[PDB]
RNA sequence: GUCGCGGCGCGCCGAGGGCCCGACGCCUGGCGGAGAAUCAGGGUUCGACUCCGGAGAGCGGGCCUGCGAGACGGCCCGCACAUCCAAGGACGGCAGCAGGCGCGGAACUUGCCCAAUGCGCGGCGCGCGGCGGCGCGACGGGGUGCGCGCGAGUCAGGCGGGCCCACCCCGACCCGCCAGGGCAAGGCUGGUGCCAGCAGCCGCGGUAAUUCCAGCUCGGCGAGCGUCGCGCGGCGCUGCUGCAGUUGAAACGCCCGUAGUUGGCCCCCCGCCGCCACGAGGAAACGGGAGCGCUCCAGGCAGGUUGGA
RNA sequence: AUCCGGUCGAUCCUGCCGGAGCGCGACGCUCUCCCCAAGGACGAAGCCAUGCAUGCCUCAGGACGCGGCGGAC
């Protein structure tokens, strides 16, 4: 067989069960307003990634406090959530992995980082400037709007010094 | 308990299930094969044939209308069916020997609405989709 | 162009060669071509540059070097098409 | 079958993110009321 | 006789062997497993094709050579089909790669290379395997602007590549498809007048139609939307978990009774099952899962003393 | 770990019919850029024109031939 038959691939979003439901059909465009979202697949994707960390946490929390699998994956899960900035330092217990939301995932996009840093007038301006290739992340130039910035790479957001803007 | 129990009754709990599944009309309809036989399409999404006559069908008891249909002779097994031509005015695009493509109404071969005896419909005539043909996106030659 | 870094040097005296990996740095400009860095990579006719690639944005390039001492080394231990892109055999 | 098609024979807004932005600002009382238009 | 055991074969002797814990027979639009689809838990359905194992080379058969074949890009014969031929004769096996016919709702080039990966023999050969072409099956990412700069294209040079190109880098120019009565988010003018037509289900239409045909307006998901067929879910309408049996469908007219299923209380500290835990031994891939910024990502196993637990 | 619409003058049920999600194919309409990638399996194990799919090295310029190993993978 050609060697390409052996590559893995996978879907990254889940579509809600009841589509035509007014109350959250409204709070769903509210999110497309408070950030610059092309369509609903980027809310679906955020729900998809929150669901998995929730499922892992419930699996671990069924278990017992002195157990090895807790001692392994709880520490791993908290470390990766803290370094992505989905969870902050003061909450170092697994039971806090349950009370997150989509919004704290959205907070660490570049479009949010540069608006905290005030590098763009707004979020829609931030989007257009992202694709114009004008903002770099620590000396390397990042074309991605959905880019997820570790709080280590979060001090080094700025204009890309090769740009019409220095 | 009106059901058998006890650690050594697995064989009976399986015999009961196997016998009682056939009392469900859907399980029997999808697993007995007599429908797979009686099905004019022989278990497919669609099939083609040649038109043998154009007919009109008088609607069922509450409504009143003359729906439009064609008697189709299937190519793959030489059977007779009737297909409802949808979408106002389309019955003109179905000549007396045409290769037409036939699919279903839904409901796995049950009559729909008020059209008696018809479980199929035509979706393409002479290589052209009838939706676009109605919508003036393609045109039959002459 | 400005910065020319060799890393992971395997002096391999079974094939009479030196393997390194070269990193070219050039903020905004280029390194000209694999014909330019040579001077810094090293004479320079015994140096085989291959497998170079740039990256998004630009500024950095990564490639691989072989250093063959003898001439028959680069006719014996070296592949063919390599030399046809090197101008040597020309066949 | 002679009455076929009787009635038939006798009868740049912005895009994507910005378009959903237009809807966002437009809505945030029916949309297609007879009153508003 | 066989490489060898064996009713494997032959002679003689006996009458055994299987079965409601489903034999035997019939049917299958039956290749098995590793696995995949669905989704609280328990489950349902499919296992064409990537790895492993089996079996075949139009269909019955027979065999030679060799360590190894009942081999079909080896031979011999019967059958069904085709081929050239001066008429006497010879000859084939694409369920190998491309391509043609036919069938069907349904599936691409009659390309270039052995440079990698492996194997053979030995520097070559290899339709393995690779590299381009066709390719909205499907997956992942980014636009159709923001308040004033870009990518999509064009032309040059690198980089890469067996030879070209695609990606990256540097120079100069520069939506659509379905709907708007309810289920279910979204409402005025003209036409038609149980007609034409809509309508998955309720229902609409009888010359003032919230539903047809149109115009305006508004809704939905969105480079993708709609229609058809099937699997899973919805379904506690198959019920082990967990349905129902007075009257809605449903307790055999009764008693006896074998197989089956079930069976009070008691001695603890022995043996033999069941059960619970922990090991040993055997395959990856997939599924999880520790670490790693292919710019992110679907990925891959990278990488800056390492690592793939 | 969710329901909904369809049996009345009105009402509570049983019970099906119909709707709402994911996946696999086929058909229709539509299509800016890049990356990944399946593709004559589906009661026709039907039939095949044309080309290619297996070669590589003891005894004399060399071929040719003999011999050998492989073609059972
Ligand atoms: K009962
Ligand atoms: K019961
Ligand atoms: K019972
Ligand atoms: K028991
Ligand atoms: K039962
Ligand atoms: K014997
Ligand atoms: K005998
Ligand atoms: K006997
Ligand atoms: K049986
Ligand atoms: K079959
Ligand atoms: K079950
Ligand atoms: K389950
Ligand atoms: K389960
Ligand atoms: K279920
Ligand atoms: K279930
Ligand atoms: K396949
Ligand atoms: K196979
Ligand atoms: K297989
Ligand atoms: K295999
Ligand atoms: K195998
Ligand atoms: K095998
Ligand atoms: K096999
Ligand atoms: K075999
Ligand atoms: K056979
Ligand atoms: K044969
Ligand atoms: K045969
Ligand atoms: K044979
Ligand atoms: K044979
Ligand atoms: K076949
Ligand atoms: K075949
Ligand atoms: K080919
Ligand atoms: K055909
Ligand atoms: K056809
Ligand atoms: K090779
Ligand atoms: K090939
Ligand atoms: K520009
Ligand atoms: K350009
Ligand atoms: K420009
Ligand atoms: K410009
Ligand atoms: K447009
Ligand atoms: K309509
Ligand atoms: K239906
Ligand atoms: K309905
Ligand atoms: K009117
Ligand atoms: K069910
Ligand atoms: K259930
Ligand atoms: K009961
Ligand atoms: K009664
Ligand atoms: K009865
Ligand atoms: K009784
Ligand atoms: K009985
Ligand atoms: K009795
Ligand atoms: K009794
Ligand atoms: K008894
Ligand atoms: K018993
Ligand atoms: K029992
Ligand atoms: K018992
Ligand atoms: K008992
Ligand atoms: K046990
Ligand atoms: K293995
Ligand atoms: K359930
Ligand atoms: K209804
Ligand atoms: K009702
Ligand atoms: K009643
Ligand atoms: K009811
Ligand atoms: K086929
Ligand atoms: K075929
Ligand atoms: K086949
Ligand atoms: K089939
Ligand atoms: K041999
Ligand atoms: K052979
Ligand atoms: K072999
Ligand atoms: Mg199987
Ligand atoms: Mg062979
Ligand atoms: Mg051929
Ligand atoms: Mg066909
Ligand atoms: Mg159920
Ligand atoms: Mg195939």
């Amino acid at each position: 067989p050609r060697i390409s038959r052996h590559r893995n691939s996978s879907k990254t979003y889940s579509t809600p069960k009841k589509p035509f439901t007014k109350p959250r059909l409204d709070a769903e465009l509210k999110l497309c307003g408070e950030y610059g979202l092309k369509c609903k697949r980027e809310i679906y994707r955020a729900r998809y990634m929150l669901a998995k960390i929730r499922r892992t946490a419930r699996n671990l929390l069924t278990l017992d406090e002195n157990d090895i699998k807790r001692r392994f994956e709880g520490a791993a899960l908290l470390r990766r959530l803290h370094m992505l900035g989905i969870l902050d330092e003061e909450k170092d217990q697994l039971d806090y992995v349950l009370g997150l939301r989509i919004e704290d995932i959205f907070k660490r996009r570049l479009q949010s980082v540069i608006v905290e840093s005030k590098l763009a007038k707004s979020v829609h301006h931030a989007r257009n400037m992202i694709k114009a290739r004008h903002i770099s992340v620590g000396g390397q130039i990042v074309n991605i709007p959905s880019y997820m910035v570790r709080i280590s790479n979060t001090s080094r957001v700025a204009i890309a010094d090769t740009s019409s803007l220095a | 308990m009106s059901k058998t129990s006890g650690l050594y009754t697995a064989r009976k709990l399986r015999t009961v299930r196997r016998v009682n599944r056939w009392a469900d009309k859907k399980y029997r309809k999808a697993h007995l094969g007599t429908w797979l036989k009686a099905n004019p399409l022989e278990g497919a999404c669609m099939a083609r044939g040649i038109v043998t006559q154009k007919i009109g069908i008088s609607a069922k008891q509450p409504n009143s209308a003359v729906r439009k249909a064609v008697r189709v002779q299937l190519t793959k097994n030489s059977k007779k069916i009737t297909a409802f031509v949808p979408r106002d005015g389309s019955i003109t695009y179905i000549d007396n020997n045409d290769e037409v493509l036939v699919a279903g109404f839904g409901r796995a071969g049950r009559a729909v609405g008020d059209i008696p005896g018809c479980r199929f419909k035509v979706i393409k005539v002479a290589g052209i989709g009838l939706l676009a043909l109605f919508l003036r996106k393609r045109e039959k030659r002459a | 162009e400005i910065t020319v870094k060799v890393r992971k040097v395997l002096n391999n005296p079974l094939l009479q060669r030196q393997q390194c990996v070269v990193d070219v740095l050039h903020p905004g400009c280029t390194y000209e071509s694999k014909e330019a860095i040579k001077a810094k990579v090293a004479d320079q006719k015994n140096i085989v540059l291959y497998g170079f690639k740039t990256s998004f944005g630009g500024g950095h390039t990564v490639g691989f070097c072989n250093a063959y001492q003898n001439m028959d080394a680069l006719m014996k231990y070296e592949p063919g098409f390599r030399k046809i892109r090197c101008g040597l055999i020309e066949a | 079958l002679t009455s076929a098609g009787k009635v038939r024979k006798c009868t740049r807004p912005p895009r994507g993110r910005a378009y959903k932005r237009l809807l966002y600002n437009k809505n945030f009382l029916g949309p297609n009321n007879l009153l508003i238009r």
